[PDB]
């Protein structure tokens, strides 16, 4: 699983 | 190629607007009590792609700071800037 994700 | 660790230092620069993106995402993943940051996707037409960032690269450092020492507030701060420094572990494709 991934904890979370960011994009820029 | 073989099993050796290769790292890639990348400096990306762009216009400082909410419309000019780097074109990549990163994920935080925990496995067996160890957290790593990975390149989750790279936009095929974006700056990050042009600069050789690859999906699956492991982010080791952002802006001279260890990835495991980075929290979400720091990530938001860093990613909102018009320049960005990344140190990634990168794998031969084949
Ligand atoms: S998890 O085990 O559901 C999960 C889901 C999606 C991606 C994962 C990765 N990628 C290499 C980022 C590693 C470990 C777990 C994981
Ligand atoms: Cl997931
Ligand atoms: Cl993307
Ligand atoms: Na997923």
């Amino acid at each position: 699983t991934k904890q979370e994700e960011f994009y820029a | 190629g073989a099993m050796g660790k290769v790292t890639h230092s990348i400096h990306i620069e762009k216009s400082d607007t909410a419309a000019d993106t780097y074109g990549f995402s990163l994920s935080s993943v925990e496995e067996d009590g160890i957290r790593r940051l990975y390149v989750n996707s790279v936009k095929e037409t974006g700056l990050a792609s042009k600069k050789g960032l690859k999906a699956g690269d492991e982010i080791l450092e952002i802006n001279n700071r260890a990835a495991d020492a980075l929290n979400s507030s720091m990530l938001k701060d860093f990613l909102s800037q018009p320049s960005l420094g990344l140190l990634v572990r990168t794998y031969p494709e084949l």
